[PDB]
């Protein structure tokens, strides 16, 4: 003689644990990571002008170290200075 | 190493995507980079509280 | 969980619900049926889709800064640089932690609020023809076929044409 | 909008209401009338009047600071000064943005809460003599003249002296 | 105080309540009795016990920093050190103030929410056998002895076995 109407909400078989003001760990249907913790390991050459300094430091390229002669009149947005860089001119 | 690709944010560890607001890769950054934090993970809830059956 | 709807009197999520976030399950003479409420689901999704661009609009663009790694030991200036960077890192880490906690708490309260709002709206449609059973489910006290149920879900339910039968069934 | 009262089941603001923020409109045999509820309006106004002095008590007083504009180029010290000032500016800009967003959200929830509280109080006064029509309006099931309506608004409504007539009208 | 339960329609705290935070007082034919609801009290206590470790996990460990007190007057470097320390102190003082205000507001809303949740749960158990008197107290319309009251408090109240008598008493 009667009908029944239930109200409910969706669930998921496995859920993500997040932290709130009142709970250290509470399970929710979905969650997004906000901290980027990994890198590709390579420097993209766009959109910034990247100047790879092979064996040269910025000061050595500035002064005009012979093995730095390829860096004359160079421009950069980011000068990438390598650990293998060394000086080979007057001390 | 340098690569042929597009990325706005460069760290000493390489280029990283800047879609996330925070990063834990390196405190040295260049470009449009996420803010550096000490936490390695921060989950933002994008759904309701999950109550499975049983 | 301020309203006690989700993880409250509802007591259970529906893993068979994939159409939306909030919806109805009905059992009547014809048989069991299920549907999703698009309006409440869309309200919750809209209130959740941003929620981080509204506080941190974009990544700030920084090009030339202080040095943050040092080979040798200078003294005052290196100490000041390290102190400045450490202070900035601590403050931003606290900001991130507090923001995430606040947003998660508000999102939980928000979804629970949408659930409670749907419940109250459905109750208000069923003025005297239904009774809350206390588990988030309404007992409707009249013949309510599929058209009746869809009218309830639609929002165009007409409580007047069933009021006599419903009152006769409830209060005998 | 956590309770679904404002921009919810109320569905509409009254531009003719200038006496207060929350109030009543009544239609009975005598005719239409309107009034404002001073207590709820005052509660909301009191909870809103400060709300910024409670977090930022006053302007801090700063007299001699670092230089923030430079003509020539020095190097380390100028870079450190620029970095410190930029870090401070970014942190305070984030603080301002987050504070404004949080306070606006709480103010909206607060006003919606006061509306819902007034609604629930009015419903509780009208124990069995009225029914919620679902649009924020009560159908009262007895002769309720202007004195009756003002008693409802006053808070001294006596549901017992109308209960017989109201039950007779509702359940027939 | 978003729900209007505490300092709302409840209107009064019970100083004789020491067993828990939330509870029941009942008056029937046998006599007055009082008990505490352990589940709601435990929910509120659990949501309050941390609430600061969830934002500030621990004290950060700092060993060697800049100098913050100076005997003589140097100039640029001392000014920069003072500016950095003052900026850090102001930002952390603001953080402390805002965090305390936010947590206090949420704690008040949380306890008020637990009170309202207990009230709604009790109302939903007493489907048609009781009426809300508007002061946080239910008038139950049937013989409800101590076993009946403890069943209400327990959660295993069976509204069906009293429904006839309760309807007969309410609607005459
Ligand atoms: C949780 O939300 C995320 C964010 O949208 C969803 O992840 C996306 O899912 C779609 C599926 O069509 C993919 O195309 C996207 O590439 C995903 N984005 C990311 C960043 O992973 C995810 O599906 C949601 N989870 C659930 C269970 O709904
Ligand atoms: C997903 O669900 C399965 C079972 O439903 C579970 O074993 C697993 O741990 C969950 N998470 C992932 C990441 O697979
Ligand atoms: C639902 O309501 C709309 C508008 O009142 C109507 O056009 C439609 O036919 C109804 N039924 C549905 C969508 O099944
Ligand atoms: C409203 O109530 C107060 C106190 O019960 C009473 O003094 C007053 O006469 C009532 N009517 C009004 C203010 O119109
Ligand atoms: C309360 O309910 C529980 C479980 O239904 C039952 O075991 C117990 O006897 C009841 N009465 C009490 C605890 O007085």
């Amino acid at each position: 003689s009667t009908a029944t109407l239930c109200l409910g909400h969706h669930a998921v078989p496995n859920g993500t644990l997040v932290k709130t003001i009142t709970d250290d760990q509470i399970e929710v249907t979905n969650a997004t990571e906000l901290v980027q913790s990994s890198s590709t390991g390579k420097i993209c050459n766009n959109p910034h002008r990247i100047l790879d300094g092979i064996d040269c430091t910025l000061i050595d390229a500035l002064l005009g170290d012979p093995h730095c002669d390829v860096f004359q009149n160079e421009t950069w947005d980011l000068f990438v200075e390598r650990s293998k860089a060394f000086s080979n001119c007057y001390p | 190493p340098i690569d042929t690709c597009i990325s706005e944010c460069i760290t000493p560890n390489g280029s990283i995507p800047n879609d996330k607001p925070f990063q834990n890769v390196n405190k040295i950054t260049y470009g449009a980079c996420p803010k550096y934090v000490k936490q390695n993970t921060l989950k933002l809830a994008t759904g309701m509280r999950n109550v499975p059956e049983k | 969980g301020l309203f006690g709807a989700i993880a409250g009197f509802i007591e259970n999520g529906w893993e068979g619900m994939i159409d939306g976030w909030y919806g109805f399950r009905h059992q009547n003479s014809e048989g069991t049926g299920q549907a999703a409420d698009l309006k409440s689901t869309q309200a919750a999704i809209d209130q959740i889709n941003g929620k981080l661009n509204r506080v941190i609009e974009k990544t700030n663009e920084k090009f030339h800064q202080i040095e943050k790694e040092f080979s040798e030991v200078e003294g005052r200036i290196q100490d000041l640089e390290k102190y400045v960077e450490d202070t900035k890192i601590d403050l931003w880490s606290y900001n991130a932690e507090l923001l995430v906690a606040l947003e998660n708490q508000h999102t939980i309260d928000l979804t629970d609020s949408e659930m409670n709002k749907l419940f109250e709206k459905t109750r208000r449609q069923l003025r005297e023809n239904a009774e809350d059973m206390g588990n988030g489910c309404f007992k409707i006290y009249h013949k309510c076929d599929n058209a009746c149920i869809e009218s309830i879900r639609n929002g165009t339910y007409d409580h007047d044409v069933y009021r006599d039968e419903a009152l006769n069934n409830r209060f005998q």
